[PDB]
């Protein structure tokens, strides 16, 4: 009964992360040490001609990104954790997140790692037009 | 090839919208075309559903520097036999709004203490997971018809949670600086750690220099077994299953052949002291 959500690839680093105090930093040294990172996201085909925002309501890739489906590349939803936000709410699941090309190969980890900007929209040292 | 870790019990027969989905093989066939998924216009998000999730089938065979191993060999346990705290769980099962999970329902140790939790479970909704109860029953067997008073008697997580820590730390803050679950077919007592279980590098107690052991969500401390008042956590713990030394039949049959003083009153806390015992008979007796 039921359906299946995951891949045996992912067993180990959500199993890890899943327990972890600070899960962030686990799935930060899990890479370190060695590890894949989560694969099974929900990448998504797009026209690439789109604003190049970071958090969006449908597919904004531009030339130099990719768009996934914004609940697939956070650790918290991946994992059925708690968010670490003061509410405990996500500001991915429900949107679609714009991605760097060179960056595509570990979603999960980008969004840990990064800022989006509140004026431009944009992913801080990723298209920010700010600073 | 797909795991039954975060399975989806829900009775939806369609999957999520690809915003909401957590994985690729939970997005709705309707999305998925030419290898990946693709947004449709006028196909809008679901914004009321309650999906629960499986926590069965935790593998932690990780090798990540700085964190250490839970599950520990046979070597290693004995050495650490002043740390063993026999541990087995009796669940229930979900049922009405999802089916296909089993819920901790009585926690029992070696030291003779059962806890018996509300049946709660891991539900994912639009804005995040929610730690809840959940529709539960006892599975049905005239073996288990203890369990059915169980499921009105129930504690909150958060409390359980907090009365493990407290009996354990009674338990060995005079015997040892660890713990050692000793258990018997492991896999539902490690998805019911997730409920009470926290791991991450080695640190020291907030007052002293001996090992942490406890994890406080209160005020993102640690702490050994003597200082831990309070605390809700079980942090680094080890474990070992006692099943994969050899024994070919049931628990009961294996204890039975070295010890007669444990009756079977049929209770997680009684397969827990046979569980430890067993374990013991065989690492230190003759
Ligand atoms: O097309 C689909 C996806 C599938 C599902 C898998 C995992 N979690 C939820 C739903 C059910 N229908
Ligand atoms: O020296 C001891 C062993 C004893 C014990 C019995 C069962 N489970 C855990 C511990 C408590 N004191
Ligand atoms: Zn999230
Ligand atoms: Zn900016
Ligand atoms: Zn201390
Ligand atoms: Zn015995």
């Amino acid at each position: 009964a039921g359906n299946a959500t995951e891949v045996p690839a992912n067993s180990t680093v959500l199993s890890f992360c899943a327990f972890a105090v600070d899960a962030a930093k686990a799935y930060k040294d899990y890479l370190a040490s060695g590890g894949q990172p989560i694969t099974n996201c929900v990448k998504m085909l797009c026209t690439h001609t789109g604003t190049g925002q970071a958090i969006t309501v449908t597919p904004e890739a531009n030339m130099d990104q990719e768009s996934f489906g914004g609940a697939s590349c956070c650790l918290y939803c991946r994992c059925h954790i708690d968010h670490p936000n003061p509410k405990g709410f996500c500001d991915l699941k429900g949107k679609y997140v714009q991605i760097p090309t060179t960056c595509a190969n570990d979603p999960v980890g980008f969004t840990l790692k990064n800022t989006v900007c509140t004026v431009c929209g944009m992913w801080k040292g990723y298209g920010c037009s700010c600073d | 090839n797909v795991t039954g870790l975060f399975k989806d019990c829900s009775k939806v027969i369609t999957g999520l919208h690809p915003t909401q989905a957590p994985t690729h093989l939970s997005v709705d066939t309707k999305f998925k075309t030419e290898g990946l998924c693709v947004d449709i216009p006028g196909i809008p998000k679901d914004m009321t559903y309650r999906r629960l999730i499986s926590m069965m089938g935790f593998k932690m065979n990780y090798q990540v520097n700085g964190y250490p191993n839970m599950f520990i060999t046979r070597e290693e346990a004995i050495r650490h036999v002043r740390a063993w705290i026999g541990f087995d769980v009796e669940g229930c099962h979900a049922t009405r709004e999802a089916v296909g999970t089993n819920l901790p329902l009585q926690l029992g140790f070696s030291t003779g203490v059962n806890l018996v939790a509300v049946p709660t479970g891991y539900v994912d909704t639009p804005n995040n997971t929610d730690f809840s109860r959940v529709s539960a029953k006892p599975p049905p067997g005239d073996q288990f018809k203890h369990l059915i008073p169980l499921m009105y008697k129930g504690l909150p997580w958060n409390v359980v949670r907090i009365k493990i820590v407290q009996m354990l730390s009674d338990t060995l803050k005079n015997l040892s600086d660890r713990v050692v679950f000793v258990l018997w077919a492991h896999g539902f007592e490690l998805t019911s750690m997730k409920y009470f279980v926290k791991i991450g590098p080695e640190r020291t107690c907030c007052l002293c220099d001996r090992r942490a052991t406890c994890f406080s969500t209160a005020s993102d401390t640690y702490a050994c077994w003597h200082h831990s008042i309070g605390f809700d956590y079980v942090y680094n713990p080890f474990m070992i299953d006692v099943q994969q030394w050899g024994f070919t039949g049931n628990l009961q049959s294996n204890h039975d052949l070295y010890c007669q003083v444990h009756g079977n009153a049929h209770v997680a806390s009684c397969d827990a002291i046979m569980t430890r015992c067993l374990a013991v008979h065989e690492c230190f007796v003759k």
